[PDB]
């Protein structure tokens, strides 16, 4: 289940990388409209993808996170005084 | 006696993570026992019929004689001064009372989720007389004395009367002892049941606890033909 | 400790208890005064019936698997959680023919309430007597106590 | 202890990805300077640009390592008293009797 967390957490960082590299091909290069909606849209999935790297490092810290005769005497002691039987 | 069981085994190296399993499962940590067996045979030398009174087929059967033993003497001096706790494993007149078993094979059946074997048994507390050791008890009754083995290890009380023993086992000779168990333990888990509800309900503690350790460690039911004790 | 034992022990299973066999902390406890109190009356109908008649007399009060580390832990509250007994021994002058021996022992088996237990003996063996004996009211210790020292103890 | 040392280096992964991040700003403000014709940041804009991704490379290596060890660690490091209480009390009595 671990191994899970491994792939994702690798594919993530994959597809940042990947993504910052190619939208910073994207722009330089309504069209240029068109165009800076696009960059915002790679530039938000990075974003959420660091979130999600932030997803998976709180997941493993939370993996992390979740004699005798010494008695008879005291004893013998205490009962005595407790009653104040010895009254004389 | 109806013993409902499930076996499975790990190698030495396992023990540690195996024990820190099961002290987190059950709550509490193992507690160190043994037991000597001692298993006796009909007298080959004596020959009597298989037959009732009312001569109806009788199977010979073994009978085991089984005790504990003080700790102390299964500690030599190399293993003087060593925690007497679940770690000491790894560095591995008249009679006394036995408890006298008769085991029948498991029941049978295709798809068993656990082994069913019955019982019989009585307690020896004393004996008097000429012959009063066990021995010579079991001679009278026609008995012979086959084979014997030691078996150390730590077990663990759980739910419903779950029981579960880690066990090694060695066999007693003069020519020596030699590990049955050589290379881990022998796990077993178990309950004693004296109805068939309560039949289900054991089965079904014993399936949760294999469904618990799968993954881990696996627990099945051993072939019937190795847990039958008949003379052939 | 004891329900862990009870569960470490016997059950393979789960504990058993009982408020009434499980019931005392408190109530085990009251018990202690009473008894002291039941000892001073005990204490003083010997000075009247026996110290007071018989000059040499007086008295003497005495004292009456492996889970075992469980079990040694327990057993050191024995001290306060048994039923409260002393034996008050009456010393007895000699006689040089025979020598009387009177002991009492008080006892509370149900923590509130007292028995008082009274053996004599003075042996003379043509005369030789043994009473052993157990009473819930002193007023019947009174007249038990009067009983032996008139006939035995007295001149 | 250990546990203690695994969420002190998953908090230096964490400072580590902040750092990527304020980078890629830097980068992404400098390459806006860089096609206006200033080439002066052309050294600080590839600095921070390369350094960027080589922090966010380093972070990748230590956090795909520190999982690793999460895994390796199962079974080991990591899961997969009223004689307490008694001794206070006594020691309380005692220290009554015995002020």
């Amino acid at each position: 289940s671990n191994q899970a967390l491994y792939e994702k957490l690798e594919q993530t960082r994959t597809i940042l990388s990947v993504k910052l590299a190619e939208l910073i091909n994207m722009t330089t290069i309504a069209v240029a409209t068109t165009s800076v909606m696009m960059v915002n849209n790679q530039t938000m999935q990075l974003i959420k993808n660091v979130q999600d790297l932030l997803i998976l490092t709180r997941s493993i810290k939370e993996k992390w996170l979740l004699d005798e005769k010494q008695i008879e005497e005291l004893l013998d002691n205490c009962i005595e005084t407790f009653v104040a039987e010895k009254t004389t | 006696v109806q013993q409902l069981s499930l076996f499975g085994s790990i190698g030495d190296d396992g023990y540690d993570l195996l024990i820190s399993t099961l002290t987190t499962i059950s709550g509490n940590p193992p507690l160190l026992y043994n037991s000597l067996c001692t298993v006796w045979k009909p007298n080959p030398s004596y020959d009597v019929e298989n037959v009732n009174s009312r001569n109806q087929l009788v199977e010979p059967n073994r009978i085991k004689l089984s005790k504990e033993v003080p700790f102390s003497y299964l500690i030599d001096e190399t293993m003087m001064d060593k925690p007497l706790n679940f770690r000491i494993l790894k560095s591995f007149e008249s009679c006394s009372p036995w408890s006298l078993q008769i085991s029948d094979i498991p029941a049978a059946g295709n798809n068993r989720s656990v082994s069913m074997q019955t019982i019989a048994e009585t307690i020896i507390l004393s004996s008097a007389g000429k012959n009063s050791s066990v021995s010579s008890l079991m001679n009278g009754l026609g008995y012979v004395f086959e084979f014997q083995y030691l078996t150390i290890g730590v077990k663990f009380f759980m739910k419903h009367g779950l029981i579960l023993e880690l066990q090694k086992i060695w066999q007693i000779e003069e020519a020596g002892n030699s590990q049955i168990t050589s290379g881990g333990f022998l796990l077993k888990a178990y309950i004693n049941v004296s109805d068939i509800d309560r039949i289900n309900y054991t089965e079904t503690a014993l399936m949760n606890l294999k469904k618990e350790l799968q993954g881990y460690i696996e627990l099945s039911v051993p072939d019937r033909q190795s847990m039958d004790s008949r003379v052939a | 400790k004891k329900t862990l034992r009870s569960r470490i022990s016997s059950p393979h299973g789960l504990i058993n208890l009982n408020v009434d066999d499980d019931i005392l902390i408190i109530r085990p406890i009251l018990g202690k005064v009473r008894f002291a109190n039941y000892k001073l009356l005990l204490k003083k109908i010997i000075k009247d019936y026996v110290l007071d008649i018989v000059p040499g007399s007086s008295i003497t009060e005495t004292e009456v698997e492996n889970i075992t580390k469980l079990n040694k832990e327990i057993r050191a509250f024995d001290k306060l959680l048994n039923i409260p007994r002393r034996e008050l021994k009456i010393n007895l002058p000699l006689t040089e023919h025979k020598s009387p021996n009177l002991s009492l022992m008080l006892e509370s088996p149900n923590y509130c309430n007292a028995l008082i237990h009274i053996k004599f003996s003075a042996g003379t063996e043509a005369n030789a007597v043994s009473f052993d004996t157990t009473f819930s009211d002193f007023k019947e210790v009174e007249d038990f106590l009067h009983f032996i020292v008139a006939e035995y103890i007295q001149q | 202890p250990y546990i203690q040392e695994r969420l002190k280096s998953l908090n230096d992964i964490e400072t580590q990805l902040c750092s990527m991040l304020q980078e890629a700003s830097q980068v992404t403000f400098i390459f806006g300077e860089l096609k206006r014709g200033n080439e002066s940041v052309k050294p600080q804009f590839e600095n921070h640009v390369k350094q960027f991704y080589e922090r966010l490379d380093k972070s990748t290596t230590q956090l795909r390592k520190e999982i690793q060890l999460l895994d390796e660690n199962v079974g080991t490091r990591l899961l997969p008293q009223d004689t307490e209480k008694m001794e206070e009390q006594l020691d309380l009595l005692s220290a009554i009797l015995d002020p």
